[PDB]
């Protein structure tokens, strides 16, 4: 929190953990609706949290709505969080380096805007002007001498 | 009028002032460099400059003819002095090639030295672009593509080759438009570098951690002031900046300055040269200190983050001041987890980073292109600064080519079947073709080899032999009487003792000290790039490499004893 | 939605209504903790929603956690939403207009 | 040489071209204004200008002495022509005061005309600043503080008073430095307005909905081309821009231009004047069309939002093209809810907004300060444009003060006890003191009253009487013979008929048409501000107000028949 917001950071009580569990439940709902074509009513009580540390750190896993023995696999939870990460970030004012899901890495940001050797163009124009001045000067110094 | 002062300014300001001086200053302690610099300046930049101007004005002959008439023994000093400038021009033009390239890469957004590329898996940046900075990588890899050693030569590239070709073509075009470029134009040319330096000083003095660079540059530490490789390279840097040895100043004030004062001229020249050098070696070092303190803070932040993530600590607790307190605290809580993590705790200090941050022969480039990304509009200042450097380059280049053209367009043996433009282009083409060694993969190493020895040692010896000749072979009293009768003023005993005694002893002492400290340590190590780690390692020179190191100074200085022998076989009959 | 985000706007299904009810519950929790010094476990099922229209529009009121006949007054809900409005905005990428 | 052309350009370009012409063009249909403008230009800007220059060059006397010698009847025409310029100067300087104020308010961030203030409960913006735009409010309230009528005068303010004082002081300082300001400086002064207008045209042509303004400006609609108040105000705008009637052009080419051509001079002057007017009336109207289309889109968006929020509609459904379809659809679904909501549906169309958006005598100000907030760096362009307007103002001001100073510093009766600087300052101080009427709350109304009648009608009649006199009292054949013998060239019958026939008939016809359409409608209504609604209502002129309307043209034109009587009582003895 302090890295991202500076001296403007809120404090992390258990209402923030409530909001985090609700965000994860929403992400799971969306993934199961838009990919699996199923409607499953995940709640904030199906996100089990453990090992809360003061450097903001914990583990979590997800359970089917009323079947406590049914654990959603880690791969589907990774997919569901990839699908909605930009929204969970916004809910907390964090930016993908302040909210790390260890094992899930962001892979975007490709640069594209050059159509060729933009520098070759100026090199060529300068070379043209230079050679033209050169031949003009040779011609002048030859016919006048 | 002010025209004389501005022409003098144009005379002095070159490339040994804005490019070579900071690279030398950072390399030899910084603080431990100006003291030797000022010492050698006062003891060998006033007297020998004035002596050279006085001889050139007295004999009113060329660089070779003057020493021809002073004695038949000493004709070959002109040949050696011309060979020196010939050696200079070729590698000299590469500096204009590089500025050309950087200029062509300034019409982009963002500039290629401002960001790093991406890796194959698109997760983070390039691995090599992170060890080095965004600018050191662009210099060592994008515009040079240096090899990790000297033995891995490779093949001539095609981008730097084209830039060097264009540089030679444009210097050709500037030389074809008469051997004169000033006149009602000096007020702009001589002033632009100082204006751009004021701009960059304003920019670089408002950067966090700038005082560290100035502290490192000025304050001397007495442990490398005993290094002989600092004194000699400080004296010959002066010799290289003023133009001694090149035979250009003799031939300049020969068909000019009928009875004007040479003392005032030499004093103004030396003062403005040294002032220009010291003022330009500050705008660079402010930004250098900024870079060093940034890298140091980065070390500290990285270590703090590792310690925080490792055990567990509230973010923002372990910042930079309790770092040692907490380091010690984590030895009475759980060393079982700490000990096996010790070989990862980086030990970083500011001094060790100010000592080695951007050192090398591209210091000017990497540092100046590093203070452009931190500016409001970058492309504008980049274009301006690089056009300034190109102006300085073409100026010093034409000034150096004058000393090789004129002693060739006057001899009535070779000027028969070859007109002026043709022979000028022939020399330019041979130079462009020989300078293709410095566009290879290990071309920067050859540039560094050709720079120091060939630009320094020959000229240091030639000015010595010039002074010995003018003092003890032509007659000191004869010369002072001649100058009194010609100009109407007596030279003080100050210069009279500086010509005869102090300089011809100091130069020889400096040479024997350096030659001894070469003989008592053995072979010398130059440098490398070590792309896999991101710092300059110090690999050794191969055996065949010392061959050229010897041959350069040989073929540029051993032309005296062969003239003294050709003038001995002709005096037999 | 279309006014704020343009042709980048998400669609408003009932998972968005779930997230809205959770945001309002969080705001109520925070207000009752930081001002009334009480800890009350509001949930998403204590935010009652009515009159859902397609121009995005509804009414809502808030009920005590397990006492369905206990309606929090409109003034305290207004205060609780003033206290946390800049956060509910961020959760949806909306900007107070 | 080009110096003549640049001096001519400096002669022509003034304030009737960049300030008055667009305000007149927008007011009278736009398209229905250039046609009368070009007609009156060709028929009364070529012939009378050339005639005036020719008379001034032929008699080689002052503005009063020439018509004194042409006949004893016609001495008072010079007195009337001088009184006209005296009337001009006072209200003229207020335009420089306003540019001064706007310039002083350009060193801020953000600029005060770019945002609106807040209300008392801090929920939204000010109520008056929303009806009007951010610039109309700043003009009508912050720099003017206009009253809703003419009867609510109030008291002299202190900010515009100070700006007007400073304007008079700076014109005093410019006049005290000799009655000459050009010479090796025309290339900069005459060119700056053109350059800044090119800049603003580039800016204003890349704005959404710009073609609407040009369409409104050029394309004429034949319903207000039958308005006589357009023809007369188009002809006398020409009379005001070229300087006719002011007696300045006669006195200019009197002690100058010995035998040079007057036809080429007059033709170049008229062409460059009209060209500058037409080119400057385009950069303003592009931005005017932008403003109008913006306000129209705002009307549409507001109505769409009201309809959406009222019943219920998916946001983004009812945009701008199905607006009528949905308007009709909401009459067969539930009119019970629709009917009682009908008096709120605003009916907005683009034509009715292009007709009345920024109309008024501050059009130049509100429009130009409206295209500054939409620019990259605003303060720079604001400072530049307002300094340009200030240069034009001081130029036209000194040019107008020349016509009142010189016929006063020559009479050998008053020049006894009062030196040049003293009498200049006396006139300047009296003008500054009388111009304090235009710094009150209802001061803009008095400025508008003083502008039109006093600047137009007197001069329109005086050039008429000048032409009648030179044609039928001095002899047309005598004058053409004199000019042939003096210059060596015969004037074509083209100008010979334009002097005698067409202009003295067209002016009288235009005057009787306007006087009849004044007598058949009755009293005239000027305008108001109506701060509570945000548009210009058209309240009536009070009865006492018509007094000054009469007295202006009277005391500035009835000086002819009193000269014709004083010259009749002296011819009795
Ligand atoms: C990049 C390298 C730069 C090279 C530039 C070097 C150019 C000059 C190289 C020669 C300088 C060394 C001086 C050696 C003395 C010459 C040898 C000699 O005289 O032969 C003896 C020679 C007899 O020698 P023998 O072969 O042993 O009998 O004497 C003659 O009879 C030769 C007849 C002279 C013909 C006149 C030609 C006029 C051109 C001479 C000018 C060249 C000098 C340039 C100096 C400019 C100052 C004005
Ligand atoms: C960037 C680096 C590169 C920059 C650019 C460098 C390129 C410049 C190189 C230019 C080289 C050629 C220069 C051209 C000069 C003008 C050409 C011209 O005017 O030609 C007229 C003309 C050219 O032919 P045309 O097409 O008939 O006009 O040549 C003649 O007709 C004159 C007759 C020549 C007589 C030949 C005999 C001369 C030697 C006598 C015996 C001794 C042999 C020793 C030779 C000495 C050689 C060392
Ligand atoms: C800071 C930038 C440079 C500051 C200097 C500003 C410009 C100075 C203008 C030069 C003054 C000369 C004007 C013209 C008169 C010619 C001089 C003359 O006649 O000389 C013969 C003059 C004649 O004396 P004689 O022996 O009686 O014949 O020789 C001298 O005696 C003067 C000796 C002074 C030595 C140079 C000054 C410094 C030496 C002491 C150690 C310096 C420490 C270096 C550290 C510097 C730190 C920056
Ligand atoms: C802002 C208002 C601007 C006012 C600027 C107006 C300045 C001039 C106002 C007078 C112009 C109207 C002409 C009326 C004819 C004058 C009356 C008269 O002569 O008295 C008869 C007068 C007899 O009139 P009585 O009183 O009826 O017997 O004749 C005299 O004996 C007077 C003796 C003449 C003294 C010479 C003084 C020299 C100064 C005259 C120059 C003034 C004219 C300026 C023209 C400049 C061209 C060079
Ligand atoms: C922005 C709008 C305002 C701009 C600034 C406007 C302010 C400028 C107004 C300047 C007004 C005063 C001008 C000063 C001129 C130089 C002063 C000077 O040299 O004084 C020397 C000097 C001033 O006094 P001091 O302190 O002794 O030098 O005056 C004299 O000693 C000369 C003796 C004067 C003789 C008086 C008799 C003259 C009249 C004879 C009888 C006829 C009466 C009719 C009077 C005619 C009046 C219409
Ligand atoms: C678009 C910007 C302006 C375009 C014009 C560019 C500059 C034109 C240079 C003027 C040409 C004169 C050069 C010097 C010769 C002097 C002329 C001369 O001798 O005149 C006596 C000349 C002598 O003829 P005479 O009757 O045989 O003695 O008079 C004429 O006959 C010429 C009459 C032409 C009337 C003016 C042209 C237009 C009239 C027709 C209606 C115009 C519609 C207006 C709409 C315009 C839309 C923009
Ligand atoms: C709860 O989830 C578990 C899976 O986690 C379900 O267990 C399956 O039960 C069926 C028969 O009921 C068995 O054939 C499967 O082998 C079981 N799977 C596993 C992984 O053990 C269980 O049925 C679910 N219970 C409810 C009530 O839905
Ligand atoms: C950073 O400093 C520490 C202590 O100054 C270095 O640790 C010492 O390493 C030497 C061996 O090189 C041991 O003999 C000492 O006992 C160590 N000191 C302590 C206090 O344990 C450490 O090596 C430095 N960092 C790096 C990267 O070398
Ligand atoms: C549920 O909330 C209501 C208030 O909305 C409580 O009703 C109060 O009950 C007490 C006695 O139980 C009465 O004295 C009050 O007058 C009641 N208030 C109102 C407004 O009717 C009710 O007690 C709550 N029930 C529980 C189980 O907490
Ligand atoms: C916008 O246009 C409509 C229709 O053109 C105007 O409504 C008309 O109002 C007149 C009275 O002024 C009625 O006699 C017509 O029957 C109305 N037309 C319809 C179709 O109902 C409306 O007044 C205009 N807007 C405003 C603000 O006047
Ligand atoms: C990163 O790229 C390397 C090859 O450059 C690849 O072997 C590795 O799997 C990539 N990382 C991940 C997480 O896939
Ligand atoms: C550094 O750590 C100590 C605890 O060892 C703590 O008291 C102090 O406040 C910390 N400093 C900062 C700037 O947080
Ligand atoms: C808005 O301000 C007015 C006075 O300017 C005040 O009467 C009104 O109550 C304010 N609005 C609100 C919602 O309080
Ligand atoms: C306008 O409304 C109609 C329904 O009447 C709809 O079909 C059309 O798509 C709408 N236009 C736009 C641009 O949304």
């Amino acid at each position: 929190l302090k890295s991202a917001l500076g001296d403007k950071a809120y404090e992390w009580n258990d209402n923030e953990m409530y909001l985090f569990r609700s965000s994860v439940a929403y992400a799971m709902r969306q993934y199961f609706l838009k990919v699996k074509n199923q409607m499953i009513l995940f709640g904030e009580e199906d996100v089990r949290v453990a090992n809360l540390k003061p450097r903001i750190s914990f583990n979590f896993f997800v359970t089917a709505p009323k079947n406590v023995s049914d654990i959603i696999p880690r791969t589907e939870v990774e997919k569901a969080i990839r699908m909605s990460r930009s929204r969970i970030n916004d809910a907390f004012r964090l930016n993908d380096n302040s909210l790390e899901f260890l094992g899930i890495q962001p892979t975007l940001g490709p640069p594209n805007q050059p159509p060729v050797s933009i520098w070759l163009i100026v090199f060529g124009v300068v070379m043209g002007v230079i050679v033209v001045g050169i031949v003009i000067l040779i011609f002048t110094g030859i016919r006048d001498r | 009028s002010l025209q004389f002062v501005f022409a003098c300014i144009s005379y002095a300001v070159g490339l040994g002032n804005v490019w070579r001086f900071p690279y030398l200053c950072q390399m030899y302690g910084g603080g431990s460099f100006l003291v030797p610099y000022i010492i050698m300046l006062i003891v060998e930049g006033m007297p020998l400059l004035y002596l050279e101007l006085a001889v050139g004005q007295r004999m009113r002959q060329g660089s070779i003819g003057a020493w021809r008439t002073i004695s038949p023994y000493l004709s070959g000093v002109g040949v050696a002095s011309v060979v020196v400038s010939f050696f200079l021009s070729m590698y000299y033009n590469v500096i204009n090639a590089w500025a050309f390239w950087y200029l062509f890469h300034s019409f982009q957004d963002p500039l290629p030295w401002s960001v790093c590329p991406l890796n194959g898996n698109h997760t983070g940046y390039d691995e090599e672009c992170e060890k080095a900075s965004s600018t050191q990588y662009f210099w060592y890899r994008k515009t040079l593509n240096i090899s990790p050693s000297l033995q891995e030569n490779g093949g001539v590239q095609w981008e730097p080759a084209l830039c060097l070709l264009l540089a030679w073509l444009v210097v050709y075009l500037c030389i074809l438009r008469g051997t004169e470029s000033t006149g009602k134009v000096v007020y702009f040319t001589a002033s632009l570098p100082y204006c751009v330096l004021i701009i960059y000083l304003i920019r670089g003095l408002t950067l966090h951690g700038a005082t560290n660079g100035l502290m490192y540059m000025f304050t001397p530490k007495i442990e490398q002031l005993a290094n002989p490789k600092a004194w000699i390279n400080a004296a010959t840097q002066i010799f290289f900046s003023l133009g001694l040895g090149f035979g250009s100043l003799i031939a300049f004030a020969s068909y000019n300055e009928p009875s004007n004062n040479c003392q005032k001229h030499a004093i103004i020249v030396s003062l403005i040269n040294s002032f220009t050098s010291i003022f330009a070696s500050i705008v660079t070092f402010s930004i250098y200190g900024f870079k060093a303190t940034f890298n140091y803070e980065n070390c500290l932040k990285k270590v703090s983050l590792l310690l925080t993530n490792t055990f567990d600590l509230e973010d923002g607790f372990l910042t930079a001041s309790n770092l040692e307190q907490v380091k010690g605290y984590l030895a009475s809580a759980y060393p079982s987890k700490y000990s096996e993590m010790f070989p990862q705790i980086k030990n970083c200090s500011l001094e060790s980073e100010l000592d080695t941050a951007v050192q090398g022969t591209g210091l000017a480039f990497i540092v100046y292109t590093e203070a452009i990304k931190n500016m409001e509009v970058s492309q504008l200042w980049s274009v301006l600064y690089f056009f300034m450097l190109l102006m300085l380059g073409i100026g010093s280049m034409l000034g150096n080519t004058a000393a090789i053209l004129t002693p060739l367009t006057d001899s009535k043996i070779i000027s028969s079947h070859l007109p002026k433009e043709a022979i000028s282009g022939l020399v330019c083409l041979v130079n462009c073709a020989i300078g293709m060694v410095f566009t290879m993969e290990a071309g920067n190493y050859w540039f560094d080899i050709f720079n120091d020895y060939a630009a320094t040692l020959s000229l240091l010896l030639i000015v010595l032999v010039e002074t010995i000749a003018v003092c003890y072979v032509y007659g000191l009293r004869r010369f002072e009487s001649d100058l009194k009768a010609m100009t109407g003023r007596a030279v003080s005993w100050y210069w009279k003792v500086m010509w005869a005694g102090v300089s011809p002893l100091l130069i020889v002492s400096l040479f024997v000290f350096y030659l001894s400290d070469y003989i008592l340590t053995g072979t010398l190590k130059y440098q490398a790039w070590d792309a896999s780690q991101g710092q300059l390692v110090t690999k050794d020179y191969p055996a065949y490499a010392l061959a050229v190191i010897g041959l350069l100074v040989a073929s540029s200085t051993m032309c005296i004893p062969l003239a003294a022998l050709g003038t001995f076989v002709q005096r037999r009959l």
